[PDB]
RNA sequence: UGAAAUGCGCAGAUACCGGGAGGAACGCCGAUGGCGAAGGCAGCCACCUGGUCCACCCGUGACGCUGAGGCGCGAAAGCGUGGGGAGCAAACCGGAUUAGAUACCCGGGUAGUCCACGCCCUAAACGAUGCGCGCUAGGUCUCUGGGUCUCCUGGGGGCCGAAGCUAACGCGUUAAGCGCGCCGCCUGGGGAGUACGGCCGCAAGGCUGAAACUCAAAGGAAUUGACGGGGGCCCGCACAAGCGGUGGAGCAU
């Protein structure tokens, strides 16, 4: 993409809730494009929250994203010399989809033999700022709370 | 006395910046110095030395060992020519030490000596 | 500059008042006045500035460095700020 | 320092303050400027001295231009005697990079760079364009004297350009134009600025300077294009962001 900057393109609505970021999420949890598989699963596992969890599904989920959202991040550069890590603010148009991506991968990456389970539970492992989703934000924004050396640039 | 806490109040803090580290001093009011570090004295040792960060950091640590001794405000004194100018000194506006002045006194020879190799030319 | 240049400068015309007025340029003690003709430190200004032409400069300055020996002018004066 | 290491620091360096010794160069002014026969020449001051431009038309009265040979001057380096030696730096000592580095990079370091007198005399000593003189549109900027002074007249430096010139690039009243005087010099490349002879030098070397042989070229400017670890602009899932996969296995081809 040289020119241009490609135009953003919005999903519909969720028909469950009918709010962006769900099918966003839904989305990600989804294999080879099935959707339905793909949608039970995070229904299912927007069940599980109501039980294990009296707050209501969905502000689990959104609350649970916004503990995961990046705000800084390492676009490296080359200052000449070496690669520099050069930290960023996160445009937030990135930080929801590393966000729903991380936590459908530390999903997966958890133990329990199922699909909703992994999904719920991190979700709301996230609602408390804990889980191995989280964890990478941290892991994250920490290679960032410094930068590295851009004296040359004297501005 | 022992090591004696000595309170100053007021003093120096003459920066030293160029291609290859940065030095930050604090002294009296009358130049004798009181505490000084740099990029060294914080683990960074190569080139890391000449990092901008070496400007602040090492211009924290003048101020927060040098604020040990009372001086609540200083006199800045700028030196060299390189990267790390005015980031030492925004690291003392933030570091706790008021700032009185700031200036520029960078040693330039009338013409007197010649470079080495390494320096001749320029346009 | 940018797309200013900063190099407009219209032959000036009328020089405001050509800096001061009626005053000796081979004056090796009047500094009152040399003190005008050098920048922060004891830079002499270039033409640019001041407001001379050809053989005044050529005088301006072989003044201002007959003063500096005389320990009544600066060659180097530190800098404020920046 | 690209990263480093040698190197210097607790006999306390670096960094800051004060004081002292020494050598060398001399900021800003400074310039697209000036002066000089060239080399070359910039802190300031005084002194001794050269050249030069202008205004006045006052004096001499062709007394002029050139200039083989001669003589003198001649960057840097180098050489001799003696002093000085801060910084820098051949050679050389180590450090590092490399396939290897007696190199580019890094840390030291001698001659040297400095001054005196003596010697060397070469140079991209280039404007690569001998000196003088007369003639041939302008414009523009600039240094310096005269001027009825932002206009005209003289000297010097640049720019653009008439005619003209030139192989072209370009030059063009700072001619590479038009002319005259005189001087030097060229007469294909390589071998050679070498060999020999001679002159010169303390030496290093320098000036003068061939041929046998050999090759059909060596060469100059400009055109098209290609190429560049040249530059500006700009596209393509080319990179990045992202999703899935290949490289692992069994099999198929
Ligand atoms: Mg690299
Ligand atoms: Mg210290
Ligand atoms: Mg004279
Ligand atoms: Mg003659
Ligand atoms: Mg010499
Ligand atoms: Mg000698
Ligand atoms: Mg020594
Ligand atoms: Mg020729
Ligand atoms: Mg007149
Ligand atoms: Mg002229
Ligand atoms: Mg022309
Ligand atoms: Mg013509
Ligand atoms: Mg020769
Ligand atoms: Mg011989
Ligand atoms: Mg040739
Ligand atoms: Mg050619
Ligand atoms: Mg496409
Ligand atoms: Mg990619
Ligand atoms: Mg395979």
């Amino acid at each position: 993409a040289r020119r241009r900057r490609a135009e953003v393109r919005q999903l519909q609505p969720d028909l469950v809730y009918g709010d962006v970021l769900v099918t966003a999420f839904i989305n990600k949890i989804m294999r080879d494009g099935k959707k339905n598989l793909a949608a039970r699963i995070f229904y299912d596992a927007c069940k599980i929250i109501q039980e294990k969890t009296g707050q209501e599904p969905l502000k689990v989920f959104k609350q649970a994203v916004e503990n995961v959202k990046p705000r800084m991040e390492v676009r490296s550069r080359r200052v000449g010399g070496a690669n520099y890590q050069v930290p960023m603010e996160v445009s937030p148009r990135r930080q929801q989809s590393l966000a729903l991506r991380w936590l459908v991968q530390a999903a997966n990456q958890r133990p329990e033999r199922r699909a909703a389970v992994r999904i719920a539970h991190e979700l709301m492992d996230a609602a408390e700022g804990k889980g191995g989703a989280v964890k990478k934000k941290e892991d994250v924004e920490r290679m960032a709370e410094a930068n590295r050396a851009y004296a040359h640039y004297r501005w | 006395k022992k090591k004696v806490k000595r309170q100053v109040a007021s003093g120096r803090a003459y920066i030293h910046a160029s291609y290859n580290n940065t030095i930050v001093t604090i002294t009296d009011p009358d130049g004798n110095p009181i505490t000084w570090s740099s990029g060294g004295v914080i683990g960074y040792k190569g080139s890391r030395k000449g990092t901008p960060y070496a400007a602040q950091l090492a211009a924290l640590d003048a101020a927060k060992k040098a604020m040990a001794y009372g001086m609540q405000s200083v006199d800045v004194i700028v030196r060299g020519t390189g990267a790390g100018r005015e980031q030492a000194i925004r690291a003392l506006q933030a570091s706790g030490l008021q700032v009185k002045s700031i200036v520029d006194d960078t040693p330039v020879p009338h013409n007197g000596c010649r470079p080495k190799k390494k320096f001749r030319k320029a346009s | 500059k940018p797309k200013k240049e900063a190099q407009r400068r219209p032959s000036r015309k009328a020089k405001v008042k050509a800096t001061l007025g009626e005053f000796d340029l081979r004056d090796y003690r009047n500094v009152e006045v040399l003190k005008r003709f050098l920048s922060e430190t004891g830079k002499i200004l270039p033409r640019r500035r001041t407001g001379l032409s050809g053989k005044e400069q050529r005088i301006l300055a072989k003044t201002i460095k007959r003063a500096r020996i005389l320990g009544l002018l600066p060659f180097t004066e530190k800098l404020v700020r920046k």
